[PDB]
RNA sequence: CAGCCUAGGUAUUGAUACCGAAGCUGUUGCCUGGGAGAAGUUCCUGGCAGCAGAGGCUGAAUGUGCUUUAACGAACGCUCG
């Protein structure tokens, strides 16, 4: 799982944009790999983090955490660089046991991946419509 | 081996607790005081095992 | 956000299996819809819950939740009923401000999807390997 | 109501199975009639209870009970006995006034049968789907 | 099971009446859905209740309840209020174990429905004839 | 009371505008159906909510709440999307008792309707003129 | 907001009756205008009260209140003077901001009116049908 | 057996700090109780152990012991694990003759309290100065 | 306050058995954790206590605790006819 330039192709409403998160590094204090889209302003960039927690003595459960942050520009008609106004967050935490299995791990991965595309979650996040 | 012996005596005390008895529970209590300790009133199981 | 049967195809490590989750009853206790394997017994085994908490005092900031759970069970050589030996589960969340816009919500959706498809997360998840 | 072997047809998911319930007589203490389906194993027999309490003192509470039971065993490896491992219960209880009349009593019956066939209870109990 | 106008026909002795029950929604407390007959006086509306509780602890005992209420008033002389003087009640309760399958469950329903249609309960409750 | 696209005709001071509330859903936590005008930014839509509270053991009186909120955009000349500035509240609360009648309730309905139309409330709301 | 006779036409289920409301005294303890049936005694039965609460340390933020009270009474067969056996009533409360505009206030007014005129509210009120 | 919550006040020189001590158990060997602050950390939780003895053989006078621990809880310690750096011991011991009186005990009790409250002992316990 | 019960909760091989709180719902505060964007903060997850949303039936106090606060038979007021 070595870090490197991640290029998400088609994403968005109409599915036309693409994202290029460049490789920042890994905070070692918490074992967190990070990726950012190309820019200059730390406060104005789409960011993603991946972390892999092994079964601690007080946990005994494997954890994978993946976060995504996207800030709004709301650039003003002058008067300085833009200002962060809104911040979209997404967080996923997958969890297994020590005798976990590759296959059902990938199974859960793909299950959630296709759920994210199914029309239910579409209008559940898209239009904020309660599942109903 | 001395640790094992200690744990065995503790297990005896706990089994006495589980079965339920106030007077018979003192089997181990008599193994430390080095003396004929007499009662004073009506005690309780967990009370005579938590720090007794 | 209508509830119905969802058939997610191209699932798993090689993306060949398929899962059909049929609807359930929308939990009055917390307003959360539920989907489950086509059945029969797997209907009470596999679960996919979806909820959208509206802005509130704790919530400001709409909060969308998706919890997927897959219990692995087995039958001992002599038993009859299958007992759960393991339990998979993952939890995705999107917290979105009151002024959020639907375009960016879907961007977040598609970004999370494309990352889950990215080799990086399949490596760190399916193989449980810190990115290094 | 003379007891006789009752033949229930068009039953099950697809409505093609049949049940032949033969009378088990009446308990003399409980004053309740019982039927059971013919089988080799008395313990594996689908049973059917019906009770019609008479009006008590000062309230009269015209009361009827119907207790249907259905077991399902699974002979374990090495066991020479099909131990009942599974049981389904269904108890219906009708309550009428001392001035109630055949008309609405029959009405209520037909109502309950119709709902029990209706789509609502159908998915309410087949799939254990809460109604919302 | 989505609530909707539930229309049951062919009821009564003759099987020529029809009931239209509209959705009354769900108690957020008991988590129970409710349906009512459309009428002028809500106190004089035929009501029907559907409940399906969730797994409990350590026995887990899936349960479903249906309560049928049919009132009937009788406007007394000088009284401008059709006071409810009669009430018919029918409580149905299904108990399944968490190993249950929709096969057996639908088998239960159909058995109950056909039993409610058989001459057995016909004479048992239409005329309050204890069965023997 | 099936939810549907509400197409509200001429309204406003001169009565030329038309509004389209698409059905969002029904929060079960308090059994409240919600409609919102078609848009993207949840913070900037006109919405309505309807609740029908049944007679509790603690109140024993049917309640019908109709809440309406209208936001004002006050879009700024750049720098971000508009911000909620003004917030028009309206809330109507019909109450009736268990032996109430449909004719009575419709009477109250149309009564409030035509008073809303009448010159009095016209000047009392539009002009904030004290009834005088 | 002048007080005078209001002829409220096309009322009720069929929209055929009419209500003539004649003015009352404005309660100086609270500044509320009142309207009552044309009479005679129903002037002491039906009521329509109107209030315009101005900004304050609590109000800021005008509040316009319109309360409607209609008691249904009957005469016991042998009594003379009718007693109120029933009481319907409703209240509308507009909360308008200081910089509110008559355009917006009228728009909300007509919105309420026509929603009250809409199928949704008519069956949510008359039949007390929750929106499902 | 002491099972009482003590809501202390006027802590520190400023006198504006308050504390609460909740019982934690009794030590059925030496007549000792235990009380602690609300929390889950040794350093953040202050200890109060009172103990009362009776004459048996070794001594002919009572003993009222009181041990209070006020550990200094440091926030920044390399992680979110507030540890202890300065342990605050406070040991009080009494000895009363079996022919003493509640009056005499209260006398010593109040004299101790007053000396502690006065500026006499404050200078020797806080500023650490000898008797000039 | 005491008791009585149940409407419900419960389980049960059905029959039978405990309780009346049940139960969940939300809310006040106590609120730690674990993980962590990296935060001039938002997100993942968690527990404790309290409040409000089951019900009535019967008797006891009219400021509160309890120990001679009592029992018998007539008269009086005082309800009825």
């Amino acid at each position: 799982a070595k870090l490197e330039t991640v290029t998400l192709g088609n994403i968005g409403k109409d599915g036309k944009q693409t994202l290029v998160l460049n490789p920042r590094g890994v905070n070692p204090t918490n074992g967190v790999a990070s990726l950012s889209q190309a820019g200059a302003v730390p406060a104005l960039e789409k960011r993603v983090t991946v972390s892999v927690s092994q079964p601690s003595r007080n946990r005994k459960n494997y954890k994978v955490q993946v976060k995504i942050q996207n800030p709004t520009a709301c650039t003003a008609n002058g008067s300085c660089d833009p200002s962060v106004t809104r911040q979209a967050y997404a967080d996923v935490t997958f969890s297994f046991t020590q005798y976990s299995t590759d296959e059902e791990r990938a199974f859960v991965r793909t299950e959630l991946a296709a759920l994210l595309a199914s029309p239910l979650l579409i209008d559940a996040i898209d239009q904020l419509n309660p599942a109903y | 081996k001395y640790l094992g012996l200690l744990l065995r005596r503790l297990r005896e005390g706990y089994r006495a607790v589980k079965r339920g008895d106030l007077r018979a529970l003192r089997r181990v209590i008599q193994s430390y005081h080095n003396g004929k300790w007499k009662p004073a009133t009506a005690g309780n199981l967990w009370l005579e095992f938590r720090y007794g």
